[PDB]
RNA sequence: GUGCUCGCUUCGGCAGCACAUAUACUAAAAUUGGAACGAUACAGAGAAGAUUAGCAUGGCCCCUGCGCAAGGAUGACACGCUCGUGAAGCGUU
């Protein structure tokens, strides 16, 4: 039974070897070899067929994923991070790279220091949804003058009245009603001053509504002079409270 | 299909002292691309010489990039820094390095670390010479120091085994009789020997090695003094003290003239175990050489 | 070996001087591993009916050819990729 399944495996081999040379850019030949390898308990042998296979094509998004998720479907774990170093160091711009190696650091790893390693995507200026992901991170791992300076470089970088009305949520949320307060002032000083955007100065009147209705009132008065049919329906909820 | 192995053309081999002979003046032949390599079968530069007087005419077999990937010699297939067979280094250092056997494959991998070595500094025997740091083991103790002239000896004359040498002390072969044809020793294949697989020189040369308890030490129950022998009046306890101040701290150490034993007992069992492995017929100490063993 | 000595001195030789200075893959072998593709046998000639001309394309497939020519069956070889189930991350409640 052990030169019959020798046979079969040579065979397959020999198969998937003529596959990968009949083809070279057929990736996934490539992928079916080393699953069928990694299928056989033969790690060293799949990762070998991986290397061949990111030496023929490294742009691949998928190459680099399958090779990942071997290693980290095994107990291979220094591997898989040396795999993701060189994911990230090659291919920067790919943002699966990024939340795969955050999720295998946070979650099976749980290193905090991987943080740092997260900086480096900082230096990167990501989409939205990684600097919400961070302060999420941040929040999870209870930092908040960390999170204070994550939304700080995140209205510096992408500035937006989406972005500084979730700035001025979770200032409010942190317990910081005077930083909450600068932050509303900055925002009115800066995102939208001539642009009359007409919403940041509604989160400032709500935010002033929780605070104190006399200064509500005066930014209700602010925004119907400055100013639509919004700064109205504030103006009137302002004159009914 | 512009991929090939390239032709390996460099002056100034590589070789032992043992086949290079004892003449400080050779007179040295080379040709381009005279002969193949023994092992990944590339064309390289040959050398050719005779190491003294009544020798073989010895060439180079192997090719560079094979010698220096392995760090041996061209001719003697031995290592250059301790004159040993590959598989007694392999075994004392690393085992887990290999080497394709298949032909397309050895020439693959010999190309890949040709150009390694070539986009290298030049002379380096890969990472292995990193995993070669840590040494005298046990391989010192049977490595030969003398030059052994005798494998530079002339072949036996053939002629003369069948009793028809017709040029008697003419013929520079050896008129004398051979080995014996039933022992395994007499096998040895040249790529085993490189690749270091089941080699009878090898396999003898380990069975010698295991057979001298120069490392044993461990014939007390339990008790760290341990007694070293050939001290006498000529090696003191201040040896001893700064013998074992690398170990760490020693609990006891003393030596007697009377028996001519030196006492050494440490607080620590690993620190005692290495110093008893440390002068277990390995340790000279002010001109007096110390054996360890149970006291 | 040759030639000569303010030689020793016999007439032979010795001594000294001068010239002449490094061949060989060292085998008449023992060995060792690779094989033409012929005999037999397996074997069986592309293109959706049949009989068929072919040019390519890829490379750890070659042969004939002096070939950057032309042949070798077109030299041979070289097919199957629109919805749900889960998981992770993001924003609202
Ligand atoms: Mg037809
Ligand atoms: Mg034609
Ligand atoms: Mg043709
Ligand atoms: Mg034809
Ligand atoms: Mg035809
Ligand atoms: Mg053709
Ligand atoms: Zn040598
Ligand atoms: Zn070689
Ligand atoms: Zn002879």
């Amino acid at each position: 039974d052990e030169e019959e399944l020798n046979d079969y495996k040579l065979r397959k081999r020999k198969t998937f070897e003529d596959n990968i040379r009949k083809n070279r850019t057929v990736i996934s030949n490539w992928i079916k070899y080393a699953q069928w390898e990694e299928s056989l308990k033969e790690i060293q042998r799949a990762r070998s067929i991986y290397e061949r296979a990111l030496d023929v094509d490294y742009r691949n998004i998928t190459l680099w994923l399958k090779y990942a998720e071997m290693e980290m479907k095994n107990r291979q774990v220094n591997h898989a991070r040396n795999i993701w170093d060189r994911a990230i160091t090659t291919l920067p711009r790919v943002n699966q790279f990024w939340y795969k190696y955050t999720y295998m650091e946070e979650m099976l790893g749980n290193v905090a220091g991987a943080r740092q390693v997260f900086e480096r995507w900082m230096e990167w200026q990501p989409e939205e949804q990684a600097w919400h992901s961070y302060i999420n991170f941040e929040l999870r791992y209870k930092e908040v003058d960390r999170a204070r300076t994550i939304y700080e470089r995140f209205v510096l970088v992408h500035p937006d009245v989406k972005n500084w009305i979730k700035y001025a949520r979770f200032e409010e949320k942190h317990a910081y009603f005077a930083h909450a307060r600068k932050v509303y002032e900055r925002a009115v000083e800066f995102f939208g001053d001539e642009h009359m955007d007409e919403h940041l100065y509604v989160a400032f009147a709500k935010f002033e509504e929780n605070q104190k209705e006399f200064e509500r009132v005066r930014v209700i008065y602010k925004y119907a002079l400055d100013r639509a049919q919004e700064l109205f329906k504030n103006y009137t909820i302002f004159e009914k409270k | 299909t512009y991929n090939r192995q390239n032709w390996e053309d460099a002056d100034f081999p590589i070789l032992c002292q043992t086949c290079l002979g004892e003449n400080p003046y050779i007179r040295m032949t080379k040709e381009k691309y005279g002969k193949e390599c023994k092992i990944c079968a590339r064309p390289f530069t040959v050398f050719r010489w005779c190491p003294g007087v009544r020798m073989r005419f010895k060439k180079t077999e192997v090719c560079q990039t094979c010698s220096k990937l392995k760090n041996v010699c061209q001719t003697c297939l031995l290592d250059l820094e301790y004159g040993l067979p590959i598989q007694v280094r392999d075994a004392g250092l690393s085992f887990k390095d290999d080497m394709p056997k298949s032909d397309v494959n050895k020439e693959y991998y010999t190309q890949n670390m040709e150009r390694e070595i070539s986009n290298s500094d030049g002379t380096r025997p890969v990472g292995m010479l990193g995993k070669a740091t840590s040494t005298s083991d046990m391989l010192l103790k049977l490595a030969r120091t003398t030059p052994y002239y005798k494998r530079n000896r002339p072949h036996i004359c053939s002629f003369w085994v069948k009793g028809e040498c017709k040029r008697g002390e003419e013929c520079p072969y050896r008129h004398e009789k051979p080995t014996d044809p039933d022992d395994p020793l007499a096998d040895q294949n040249i790529k085993d020997r490189y690749y270091g697989i089941n080699d009878p020189v090898a396999d003898k040369l380990l069975k010698r090695a295991s057979t001298m308890p120069r490392l044993d030490p461990p014939e007390d129950k339990t008790i760290t003094t341990l007694y070293v022998g050939g001290l006498g009046d000529t090696i003191t306890e201040t040896d001893l003290r700064n013998h074992f101040y690398q170990f760490g701290e020693i609990r006891t150490i003393t030596v007697v003239q009377r028996q001519q034993c030196a006492f050494i007992q440490f607080a620590t069992r690993q620190a005692a175990e290495v110093a008893a492995e440390k002068s277990f017929n390995k340790l000279i100490v002010n001109g007096r050489r110390l054996n360890v063993k149970w006291g």
